[PDB]
RNA sequence: AUAUACCGCCAUCUUCAGCAAACCCUGAUGAAGGCUACAAAGUAAGCGCAAGUACCCACGUAAAGACGUUAGGUCAAGGUGUAGCCC
């Protein structure tokens, strides 16, 4: 039986977002990719360098804000620039969101020598596209 | 002070008159006659517990009394138009697919419910599951048919008087009444009985929501000066 | 001094209520019949048994003639009898002081 | 290696083994075991072992006004603060250890005469706040199945009363005991019989009967008697709301054809208004304690016979040889009338 | 050291269509049982098949393939429980 990334049912009350519903067969076809960038195109380079950087900046942010993250992150890449787009539930006050952003930004910008933008979209809580 | 004055004078004003939709002028025991309500099966089909409303059998074949039906129909159309006056939902139930298609029809006309194809099971019972929990039991059942196709009582009979549903119900000599609210002895294959049952409740149930409305506007109207 | 004033106070009320003082009491016994003594007595040498009677559960419970509020409660108020001392589960000794101080 | 790290929640799935075929069968007895634990349940963001305070972020952003700057606590005020986390953690484990016992039922292992509390409330503003709920036997009923053999199942007889005449039972059957409660309270709170009661405390009158192979022997009883019934029988009289009577149960002592043969018996008494109404004479009560004066319980609410009952010197009733042998006092038992606790 | 503590990834039936909850009903409220289409107590949802999608079509091939079976395989991908080693 199959079981990389699937969530299998065990009751029919587990929550799971969107993408943790959907199967790895499913990609690119009713789920995006969590990380856009050029590397894995034709021709293209770095491919190993921008995943490391992936897998890398995916656990700093889970573990920069514990238990704030309410899905996986975004990883948009244009030019140089890295826009690290996340999905975080409204537990924390603003003041230490805030703290977290300015940090998180300036020690990766300073980190990767690219200029990090970090968005933040709050949900009350984890949203729930079935469950299981 | 609007309830406590439209309470009494709407619903409890026809519960003091003995018939007060005056749902004997519909029926005569003539016209039932006519209508070939009183045949019923062979002495054979007969189920025991509808001895009583049987006058006798004719050459191995039951007639139904029609002294006791025209009671019995008394008090049935008398109570179907009271629920309709109260505006409960009223649904017929009769699996003979001979009447299905006049039965749903007289229900549409009348504006109360019918249920003449298969009886899933749980329809009542299993209403709140089926329906939603909000969904709004039927107030009063009349059966045109109690028996289903293999000849065993209907079981939506059982299933109302479960859900403490009333039931009218149209019982041949060959039917079971021990559940049914309101038996009303008759014959429940001849087309002109059928018939005459289904305008004799169209009927009783359109005069009762005529009444309503009129009492309801007078009501209105009055209470204003 | 005054037995009759723990009845009425609020403390009674809320560990007890309407209910007698020993209807939460239960014994601890083997079998599904009971022994038909009930202990000879909770307090034994100052100290107490695991499971103390009602009345020796409770040091404010004082058993005397003047508490006749405690005292109507091992009475039947249909039949005016007093209960047996297995019917409430106290011991020997306060069920005869109880009792001498019912009549 | 940073990268070769985990979640919280993986780590756990790993080591507490709560799935595999281990935790489905339990060969390998587990004793010692591993219980989960928040990691993070009192961690605040911004605390570590250098003991540094960031504005904004574990301290206030401004203080007296101003802005914090970037302070480092010192080693003993931070020793402090790292051992009171400690403390609070053993506190927190400690109140978690904690509990309150419950009351027993029947038996110190037996699963009768345990409440489970109200049924759970129906779908539209239909509570049952004024029901009690109480076991009255639990079975490990297994089944052979074609695959697995043979197969763990819970069949749970519950009774459910409001205490003022309404009580029901039902049975519920499930894989697990809670769901099997579950089930069985909330189809019995439908199915409700309606005990009538004598002056609210017992019943009307004697009754006898006999469901399948049970018998169960009803008396009637002044005020005070208490109930002397079987266990079962007291805890269905205590939910339906009778506090005097007695009964007998002889033969077999099936838990489920007592409890029914009880509601049929229960609920197929008469009343004194039926008996009157349906003998059109008045009912009579003779009480002893209030001596020959005659009252009144019931009178006809038709017409009034005027003929009098006839008077037979000898009733025709089926006595029982119990009875008859306990009222001439033959009926000599080590175990009657035995001192119990009150009912 | 332990796959007979596990996560993770899979094999096998599967070249399957059923599974598990939540109810309802029958058997007198016994263990248990619940199908008839001109229908007679089963069912609204969930998972799977199906559908949809990829490849060149609507076909086909892929993919998918639940629950469960073999304490199936992997402590040598990595992580980890327990146990053991630390000149
Ligand atoms: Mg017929
Ligand atoms: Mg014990
Ligand atoms: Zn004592």
């Amino acid at each position: 039986k199959n079981r990389a990334a699937r969530v299998r049912v065990s009751k029919g009350d587990k929550p799971v977002t969107y993408e943790e519903a959907h199967a790895p067969h499913y990609i690119a076809h009713r789920k995006g990719w969590l990380s856009l960038h050029t590397g894995n195109l034709d021709g293209e380079d770095h491919a190993a360098e921008r995943t490391v950087e992936d897998v890398f900046l995916r656990k700093f942010m889970w573990g920069t804000f514990p238990g704030c993250l309410a899905d996986q992150l975004v990883l948009k890449r244009r030019g140089n620039q890295l826009e690290i787009c996340a999905v975080v539930l409204r537990q924390l006050s603003p003041h230490k969101y805030y703290f977290l952003v300015g940090y998180s930004e300036t020690l990766l910008s300073y980190f990767y020598k690219c200029p990090v933008r970090l968005h933040l979209q709050t949900v009350p809580s984890k949203v729930v596209y079935k469950y299981l | 002070e609007d309830s406590t004055d439209f309470n009494d004078k709407i619903l409890n004003e026809p519960l003091k008159h003995s018939d007060f939709f005056n749902v004997k002028e519909l029926f005569s025991v003539r016209s039932l006659f006519d209508a070939r309500v009183h045949l019923g099966h062979k002495a054979g089909c007969r189920h025991r517990f509808m001895e009583p409303y049987i006058f006798g059998s004719r050459l191995d074949h039951d007639i139904i009394d029609l002294e006791q039906t025209a009671t019995h129909l008394q008090l049935a159309l008398n109570f179907t138009a009271h629920m309709a006056y109260r505006k409960g939902i009223i649904l017929f139930i009769s699996r003979n697919r001979q009447f299905s298609y006049l039965i749903e029809n007289m229900a549409r006309d009348c504006g109360e419910y019918a249920h003449t194809r298969y009886f899933r099971g749980g329809m009542l019972t299993n209403a709140r599951l089926l329906f939603g929990p909000t969904v709004r039991l039927p107030d009063l059942i009349i059966f045109l048919h109690t028996l289903n196709n293999i000849f065993e009582p209907h079981v939506a009979v059982r299933d109302a008087a479960k859900m403490n549903i009333p039931t009218v119900g149209i019982v041949d000599t060959n039917c079971n009444p021990c559940l049914i609210t309101y038996p009303v002895p008759g014959n429940d294959d001849s087309p002109l009985a059928v018939h005459l049952y289904c305008r004799l409740f169209q009927t009783a149930i359109t005069r009762a929501k005529e009444k309503r409305q009129q009492v309801e506007a007078l009501y209105r109207l009055q209470g204003q000066k | 001094d005054e037995p009759w004033k723990y009845l009425e106070s609020e403390e009674y009320q809320e560990r007890y209520g309407s209910r007698p003082v020993w209807a939460d009491y239960r014994r601890n016994h083997k079998g599904g019949v009971p022994p038909q003594r009930t202990r000879k007595t909770c307090i034994r040498r100052n100290k107490v048994v695991g499971n103390p009677c009602p009345i020796c559960r409770d040091h404010k419970l004082h058993v005397d003639f003047r508490n006749v509020k405690l005292l109507e409660q091992f009475v039947c108020a249909h039949t005016g009898i007093i209960f047996y001392a297995p019917y409430t589960g106290v011991c020997v000794k306060q069920h005869k002081r109880l009792t001498q101080a019912i009549q | 290696s940073f990268f070769t790290k985990l979640t919280a929640d993986e780590l756990w799935k790993g080591a507490l083994a709560e799935t595999g075929a281990g935790a489905k069968k339990g060969r390998g007895k587990r004793t010692k075991k591993k219980k989960r634990k928040d990691l993070n349940r009192g961690q605040i963001i911004g605390e570590g072992r250098y003991g540094f305070l960031w504005p904004g972020l574990n301290v206030p952003l401004m203080k007296n006004g101003a802005v914090q700057t970037i302070a480092q606590r010192s080693k003993e005020e931070q020793e402090k603060v790292e051992a009171d986390m400690i403390q609070q953690r053993e506190e927190w484990d400690r109140k978690k250890k904690m509990k309150v016992k419950r009351e027993r039922g029947w038996s110190g292992n037996s699963w009768g005469g345990i409440s489970l509390g109200p049924p759970d409330p129906g779908p539209c503003g239909e509570t049952y706040e004024d029901f009690d709920t109480r076991i009255l036997e639990v079975r490990n009923v297994f089944t052979m199945t074609a695959k697995e053999g043979r197969k763990k199942s819970i069949r749970v007889l519950v009774a459910v009363g409001n205490g003022k005449g309404a009580a029901g039972f039902s049975i519920g059957k499930a894989t697990d005991r809670m769901d099997a409660f579950r089930k069985a309270k909330n189809r019995a709170v439908h199915h409700l019989h309606y005990i009538e009661r004598y002056e609210d405390h017992t019943i009307f009158h004697d009754i006898s009967l006999r469901f399948k192979r049970t018998h169960i022997k009803m008396k009637k009883q002044p005020k005070g008697y208490g109930l002397r019934c079987h266990r079962a029988i007291i805890t269905i009289c205590r939910l339906i709301g009778i506090k005097d009577m007695y009964a007998k149960v002889s033969g077999s002592i099936n838990m489920l054809s007592l409890t029914q043969g009880l509601f049929r018996g229960l609920s197929r008494q008469e009343t004194h208004q039926q008996l009157a109404d349906k003998k059109g004479l008045h009912v009579v009560e003779i009480r002893e304690e209030c001596g020959p004066l005659p009252i009144v319980v019931a009178s006809p609410r038709g017409p009034l016979r005027k003929d009098p009952e006839p008077e037979d010197e000898v009733p025709d009733v089926k006595l029982d040889w119990e009875d008859v042998k306990t009222a001439q006092g033959m009926k000599r038992s080590v175990w009657s009338n035995l001192k119990r606790a009150a009912t």
